[PDB]
């Protein structure tokens, strides 16, 4: 078969999936064809509005030759936060998201509570309610954890 | 610049149509300041001239007026604000 | 027009802050055309000057960067678009 | 007591209402203060973001001396739609709200699904994608449920 992926600027990508193909695979195909990495891609059924499930073949989610999927691209950058022992660990973060949410990401990434540390950039403390753009993180920049 | 394909002029028509409708709804709350109200009006005029010149070069089967472009404008605005395609439709 | 009072200037700063965030997100879809991309950047710069002139004549306890002004902007946009005050950060 | 209604443009409207007044009485009050009719007003708590319940006094919904209420004005109207059994039912709608949500609205309002009936104004079938300004509805007029 063959499936159409539409985007808000009228692009339409024609991705052909046959067997048990997975939405991860879909995102990868479209990623190659549009130079936008699979994680920066949110996909949803055209009108069924249910955001598709990951590990499952698309052919279960009622996807078929002729169907249409909408792709919206969310932008984020990759950064590093480093821990008390000094090991940077990567993270994919959205600039509008809150710090709290990065803070909550570094919790379960490094198994700690979020009541314990500062979180600082350019040795500037980062307030849990503000968004990350406030502090101007860039690609591959490095945030600090302060117990 | 960012590289855009064909149909970016059209989808920019629609996106800025919804931008206009946002303003309009805003100024109903007596919230649009005076330079911004005039920003609303300049936007509306410049948009309608863009809509007729654009619509002339499109099929009658896809030729839409300003007020129906503004409705797609809202539909693309809700997906942008919630970063969900699941907000385009009754969500 | 209308009946606009003081502090519509602050709310228009914020409103536009969200308009800009909207153009930004839009452009991520390689969907903002070239004149519109320059419209986005002109909006950003003239917004930043309006924000610094504004913040100086306000309490430092209510002096906000563009990037925090854009969070309020998106909030008032979601309430206008869904015509629900229940959409500011509770409606989805 | 003293309650502040805040609108998007920073205006605040200090309705002194101790009482046990309902929300109709509040919308009426403010409607007198800023010349916007009760029907054109949506309201919610400032932090609870929940839109207030009509039948209940505002003293029950945890509104207190110095509370805060958000007011959004929507140039909309009021109308009747009447069903197969002949009973009319009021509905406030947005001119740009489309007949689709007016349909889904009378669904649970009445108690039926959406997939069965036309909906008509002046013996004009109404088309699901199209909005309501299309069909020139005025104050108080009447729409028909076509089984």
């Amino acid at each position: 078969g063959d499936l159409t992926v539409k985007m808000l600027g009228g692009q339409e990508i024609l991705v052909p999936l046959r067997d048990s193909m997975t939405v991860s695979e879909l995102k990868q195909f479209i990623a190659q064809k549009i130079n936008v990495p699979a994680f920066q891609q949110r996909l949803a059924h055209l009108d069924s509005r249910e955001v598709l499930q990951e590990g499952v073949p698309l052919v279960l989610q009622g996807l078929r030759a002729g169907s249409t999927v909408l792709l919206v691209v969310q932008n984020s950058i990759s950064i590093l936060v480093r821990n008390d022992k000094g090991r940077s660990s990567p993270y994919e973060v959205q600039l509008k998201q809150t710090v709290a949410e990065l803070k909550q990401q570094v919790c379960q990434k490094e198994r700690v509570q979020a009541d314990q540390f500062w979180l600082s950039f350019e040795g500037r403390p980062m307030d849990d309610e503000h968004p990350l753009e406030e502090y101007g993180l860039m690609k591959g920049c490095t945030v600090f954890m302060n117990l | 610049q960012i590289e855009v394909g064909p149909g970016a002029t059209n989808a920019t028509i629609n996106f800025e149509a919804g931008i206009l409708e946002c303003y309009e709804r805003f100024s109903w709350q007596r919230a649009l300041d005076y330079p911004g109200q005039d920003r609303l009006h300049r936007l509306k005029r410049k948009l309608e001239s863009r809509i007729k010149t654009h619509n002339k070069s499109e099929p009658e089967n896809k030729r839409m007026s300003l007020e129906e472009r503004k409705a797609i404008g809202v539909k693309m605005m809700k997906v942008l604000l919630f970063m969900d395609p699941s907000a385009g439709i009754e969500g």
